[PDB]
């Protein structure tokens, strides 16, 4: 069956902005159609027929290709239109989709704004001991938290969780949890929590003291 | 036009569930009904399809009777049996309506979908706790709070803060796995003139345990 | 001529009212005669089924029951024809086609009791024929009857009071009043001269025929195929590949219709008694195949409903076909009173649901019916043998009412159509007459 | 005798060529038909995204309605008057000349001129259908490839002459099986045997309602959904709402006619006051575009509307006479466009009306007026342009409801007949009749 | 084709029921429906019509919103809302499919009706009493038995035995009304081998009440 | 409105009889309807537009009629055509229904088959009493029940009721029931039902000791 294969993968572009995203297949197609997913909602049919505007997409939106190439593209990119679009093919049978394009609102970098929170007395009050550590609403999304417990680096127990990007400021927002027995816990005193952002060459270090 | 899959959940390995799709807002004959899922963060896959007189029914390359996509148009009801169910099976399930222009079908109109999990670890309540400022806090123009919500299974959990009232600032990140058990946190960012004059309360839910909880966050003494 | 055609302009459309009032008397008549005769019909295929009954245990005694019946009341057909009317014999379509361009007579003090208790006898026995042959030639018969008890004079009255009895014939056939007409100005009529033939009288008639078939066959269809899926763009190509098919197999059957109208000329070389023998013989045949695999016999109606639905695997379908195939021939080409025209439908229901199903398979991204196809198909034969695509299109149209697939029919029909030109076929009826013509000639 | 039996045997022959041309033609015509319904629409837009930039000032709003039709509406009537005096009106009339050799095919003149002449009087709201324009730009079509190619032979000029015709009537109404009936019960010459090839004209029809399709799929232009069915009981009522199509058929042809030189008085043939008296009344169209719709433009977008009794008595009498006002006036006024559609609208809204006293009158028939407004639709057509036959499948092919077919024909019969014992005629034919005896004198 | 009305009961005088009539084995459109009553012992008068797509409702002479028929397509259910309720609205009310030959209307296909009655009473559910031969009877061929079915209201009860599978020789006898309690007993005849030997029951069915009442006939203990 | 009256309002033939039912108009209707009625069913089209029979309606029947005489024949009834015929007009409006014809059986004699009951137990807990009589199958339908306690008669508290004919054996039942306190039953022991029928000049005697 074919195989539709959508170029970037992700990406990133400011609004206002000529966008363009591929979707080659293995073999011959014709008439594709393109879905466009918004995080947490159902696919949405967007263009169909190759280059077909369903009705209610805005005109800025437009596709074209053909054989074993074709492209989506919007014709400057509102903020709106971050979402997945999702290509598929049915000139061919079984009907097949591309591993879908990212569509996400490039902007302006931001320095992540870092929490650290010591484990809620009730946690400690069941032998576990969660020190969570947010790093809320920065740019663009690569970052690395690093632990310290007393001044001392530490990789184990520790998970990390992102965001998708915001919709309110295009940011994205990541939570690292470092999790410890109750009395792993206590037999150390300082907890720090260690954010390395492009914003900054000098990480943005948040921690407490048990003391 | 409304398509409202319902069934989903979760069900144990090797075992099998039916998915329910109601339809409204259209005549359900006429039309192509199909199912296509999406697993966890992944893309679209096409499950099947099943003409409108049930005399045709085509299925994606796929185990014998892995699927058995039936229909009662009298009910105006899709249905997705599978069987011997296995982790790829997990995933959230849509049904669509299908469709075409010069005759190249696509999927018209898609609905909300059911997720399916597939897994033998069990239901378990979420604990909630309190993420409050350290007692060594420098309390700026805002303040972060935030709540833990761990060990639960299986997804989801909804966290809302002061019953939605406050929506901006808030964060509630994806659910990490681990010993068959999910944790999440939910970080708000309130003024510091808001808290702690004012009752920040996180309120979590998890209908598969039967769980409404609530966590007031609270200064440390 | 300027001036003659400003003459004429001014005074198009005045058909004079007394060929308008008798265009009316003539379909009422045709109606109710096409009535007595498709109820006639009906009550012996009923008794016939009856007898069947009384001897439903001793197999071979009911298969022979079966037989008799049918050869009997087939006798009695041929009779009727041989003694009486040898015009009255087979279709009757190319002999009224005859006299519209004046080198027929039309004896319906003849005919009219012949052809009706004739066919009487070949459908009531479940003979492969339709009942357009019967009607639309007792249709015209009935027109000129009316032309001569009246003595209406002029060509207008002859060629429009013997047009109209063929489409009130035609109408009252399958219930389908359009058809009725675009049979007469497609086919009907002096197809290579001006003609006389007041189209306005015509509907008339078809009208009031219509009426008197409604009058007693209303609340059941002829064919009921609810309605069919769609046939979306990408779709249409296949259509034509159907009629390309139905193209060169169209002169095909042609030739072994005339051909076997000759191999069994000889059989009774113009004999009386080795005619009526020999209908009786294939009239049984019929009677038999009409109780161990009825899809074979008969009209050929009652299949269309089934075939369209799928219903039919691919093996009972080609079967089904072939031994049509045989069945049509013998009982038509056999000279027996009675169209070939309705067979000629099943025919091409059953080639196309074929057709159909393989392409199903084929395409599964068409998501194809196969009974669209099939009714691509179902009048395509008549497109390709009998040449009146036209006719045939809206003949279908008019009895499946499936005006989605307006544009796969009339690819099938044409793509038929032509091939059946580019293989050299030729219109089956006017051929018959080119024959019936000729023949009248070369013994002098 | 004897040659007759050469000519059956050598019956249904024609010539490759010319069927591979009919389809060059059908193929054509469509694209065209295509590319001038949608300037036509494209202009009926722009007309509308103005009034809403002026959508305040009520008087200015008006203003720049009645303007920027008046504007095309000239545009248009110069664009005929100036370059191809034939192009105007219908169109109809004319090409059945040509069939008869009585005219001339000036293609080279007529496509330029019909085409953009009309996208002007049918993009600005005028009461004039595609027909014209399209049959027109259809045969010309047909002849244009007649004469590149050098097709010789009676029948490839009569045949390339009558697809073009058909295939035009078809993209008009997405209606081909009406396209060529039309021809063999109208186009064609009525009096004498001709050498059009049917299989021809199929050919034609087919290619271009395929172009049509390839560009108007999945929206009908008159959607009606499935009307209700009708008792053997109510049958003498569709009769009636013939005989009734038929004393007016006529009476509606005088007015065409007559209007047609009360009109000719105004201009006395001089092309401005010609060119200014046309962007008069196309600017009063694009008016009443804005202030009553259901009394301006094509008509099509109220046949919906009136079939569903979503319409009151008074509203429908009302819509009936300035209908019948707006029609003559830009048809009679030779404006280039046909009278074919807005023939429809008028009948749909006859039927309506006829209808619901119907209802009321028995309440035991359990009509509903939809059906008669079927009945009418195509009646006006059968009692004006004498062409039933074509009528009847025209309505068919774009209501669907062939449960209505004895209906329908009652009342198309029964207003052919009326319009003859009351001595009405071919309104197209009698346009010749008028055409070719002001050549001959 | 079935026709299945429901809604009736007991109502009180001069207040408003609302009958409803479940379509199904046919387009519920294209049709016509209406509502006919039948009043106890009387023939039958027609309430209304109401086309396909409700644009046409006609009542018999009645008065204001004496009658309110509707309907809804897309549930396939005909409606009759009846106000101001009298004693002259106590009756079966039947909701018929409408249809006809050569146009003079009839009424195609029948439902089973309501029964709609107009009372002041309360509705009381009926008490079941097993009628079981005397200790004393001489077992002849066939055994009569039966069950007493008394104190409820309103009209009507269906009893059945074994389920309806026991269909010969049953005998429901018509109710009878005394002291605002209708009263009637059932009597069901079997092959003296039959019973004891095997189970005799009889299913008693009063809707208004919403009551089922299974009772078990033992011989005399 | 229309008044269909029905001539016999209630007939009674022999099967095997020809059976005649008029259905006279106020004023003038055409093609009306006829339903039949079976004693506990709902009415069922039998004949319309004056004489065309519904499917399923044995041949057995025909109509005719016109202007405002019509009438629904049977020729040869028989005795499952029991049951009550309603005619209907609609070709005025509104429609309108006759009081319609009850047509009843004449078949032979059929003596009846009579079972007492004593109170159930269940009923005398609860203070009631009934002691039910059946007068099964027995024709004709005009019966007599008579009710004696310890000998003596009994009126008071009987309560009778009949069911229609049957539809195939077109015979009567009848039941019979003396409804008395428990208390009132208990001080008596002799109950007996005793039904006198033209099948015999000696009535029919059941009953039962409550000893
Ligand atoms: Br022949
Ligand atoms: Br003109």
């Amino acid at each position: 069956d074919i195989v539709l294969t959508q170029s970037p993968a992700i990406m990133s572009a400011a609004p206002g902005d000529k966008v363009t995203m591929t979707c080659s297949a293995s073999s011959s197609v014709s008439y594709i159609h393109w879905y466009q997913q918004k995080s947490g909602t159902s696919p949405k049919r967007w263009i169909y027929d190759t280059s077909k505007l369903t009705s209610g997409v805005p005109v800025r939106f437009s596709g074209s290709g053909s054989g074993t190439s074709y492209s989506l593209t919007i014709n400057t990119m509102e903020a709106e239109d971050a979402a997945t679009y999702y290509c598929q093919q049915w000139s061919s049978h079984p009907q097949t989709f591309g591993g879908g394009t990212k569509l996400e609102i490039l902007r302006a970098d931001a320095a992540p704004t870092v929490s650290i929170f010591p484990p809620s007395s009730e946690q400690l009050t069941s032998g576990g001991a969660s020190v969570v550590c947010f790093l809320n609403n920065f740019y663009p999304k690569d970052i690395n938290v690093k632990w310290k417990i007393d001044g001392s680096e530490r990789q184990n127990g520790v998970l990390n969780s992102w965001t998708d990007q915001d919709s309110k400021d295009s940011t994205y927002s990541m939570s690292s949890t470092l999790t410890l027995t109750k009395d792993e816990y206590e037999r150390h005193n300082s907890y720090t929590c260690e954010a390395t952002h492009k914003t900054s060459t000098s990480p943005i270090v948040k921690s407490f003291n048990r003391a | 036009v409304r398509l409202l899959e319902s069934g989903g959940g979760l069900v144990q390995p090797g075992g099998s569930l039916k998915l329910s799709c109601a339809a409204s807002g259209f005549d359900y004959s006429r039309y192509w009904m199909s199912w296509v899922r999406q697993a966890p963060g992944k893309g679209l896959k096409w499950i099947g399809e099943i003409n409108p007189v049930s005399s045709t029914i085509n299925y994606t390359p796929s185990l014998k009777d892995k699927f058995i996509i039936s229909r009662d148009n009298a009910k105006d009801t899709l249905y997705l049996q599978i069987s011997k169910v296995r982790s790829e099976d997990t995933a959230l399930y849509y049904c669509a309506r299908l469709y075409y222009g010069y005759g190249y079908w696509y999927f018209d109109v898609w609905g909300a979908g059911t997720t399916v999990t597939v897994s033998s670890a069990k239901t378990t309540p979420p604990s909630v706790y309190p993420l409050a400022p350290g007692s060594a806090a420098a309390a700026a123009s805002m303040v972060t709070l935030g709540c833990l919500v761990k060990g639960y299974f299986p997804e989801p959990v909804t966290v809302t803060w002061n019953s939605g009232s406050l929506a901006a600032g808030v964060h509630t990140f994806p659910a990490v796995l681990q010993a068959a058990l999910y944790t999440l946190s939910s970080s708000v960012t309130v003024p510091s003139s808001s808290w702690p004059s004012e009752t920040v309360t996180c309120n979590v839910a998890h209908p598969a345990s039967s769980t409404k909880v609530d966590k007031k966050i609270v200064p440390r003494a | 001529r300027r001036r003659q055609l400003i003459r004429q302009l001014l005074e198009r459309d005045k058909t004079p009212l007394a060929i308008l009032f008798m265009a009316a008397v003539v379909g009422t008549l045709v109606g109710l005669a096409a009535v007595a005769f498709d109820k006639g019909v009906a009550w012996l295929q009923n008794q016939r089924m009856g007898a069947l009954v009384h001897t439903a245990d001793n197999y071979p005694l009911l298969l022979t029951v079966a037989f008799l019946c049918s050869a009997v009341l087939a006798m009695f057909g041929y009779f009727l024809v041989r003694k009486y009317a040898p015009e009255a014999g087979g279709s009757g379509i190319p002999e009224i086609e005859g006299a519209l361009e004046d080198q027929r007579p039309v004896r319906w003090w003849r005919v009219l009791p012949v052809k009706f208790f004739g066919g009487l006898g070949t459908l009531g026995g479940g003979m492969v024929l339709g009942r357009e042959g019967p009607t639309v030639q007792i249709g015209g018969n009935i027109g000129r009857m009316v032309l001569d008890i009246f003595r209406l004079k002029g060509d207008e009255a002859r060629h429009t009071l013997l047009a109209t009895g063929a489409a009130a014939g035609l109408a009252a056939a399958f219930n389908a009043p359009l058809a009725g007409i675009l049979f007469i100005i497609e086919e009907m009529r002096p197809q290579f001269r001006y003609t006389l033939i007041s189209i306005k009288a015509v509907f008339i008639g078809v009208i009031m025929s219509t009426i008197m078939y409604r009058i007693f066959n209303h609340e059941v269809a002829l064919i009921d195929v609810g309605k069919l899926s769609d046939a979306p763009l990408n779709t249409l190509w296949l259509y034509l590949i159907l009629g390309i098919i139905f193209g060169i197999f169209g002169p095909i059957f042609n030739k072994w219709v005339l051909g076997m109208q000759d191999l069994l000329h000889r059989v009774h070389g113009g004999n009386i008694t080795k005619w009526v023998l020999m209908g009786g013989a294939i009239g049984g045949l019929c009677g038999l195949l009409g109780f161990v695999a009825p899809a074979t016999s008969g009209g050929g109606f009652n299949l269309i409903p089934i075939a369209t639905a799928g219903n039919f695997s691919m093996g009972m379908l080609v079967f089904i076909f072939v031994a049509r195939v045989i069945t049509t021939l013998l009982c038509f080409s056999s000279g027996a009173p009675g169209g070939i025209f309705a067979p000629m439908l099943a025919l091409g229901t059953v080639l196309g649901t074929a057709f159909g199903m393989v392409a199903v398979e084929l395409f599964p991204q068409y998501h194809l019916e196969a009974g669209t196809f099939a009714i691509a198909g179902m009048g395509a034969l008549l497109a390709a043998s009998i040449r009146a695509p036209l006719t045939g299109i809206i003949l279908v149209l008019e009895m499946t009412d499936n005006y989605q697939l307006i544009l796969p029919m009339i690819i099938t029909g044409l793509g038929a159509t032509l091939l059946a030109q580019f293989t050299g076929g030729k219109p089956l009826e006017s051929a018959i007459l080119a024959r019936t013509l000729a023949k009248q000639e070369a013994e002098q």
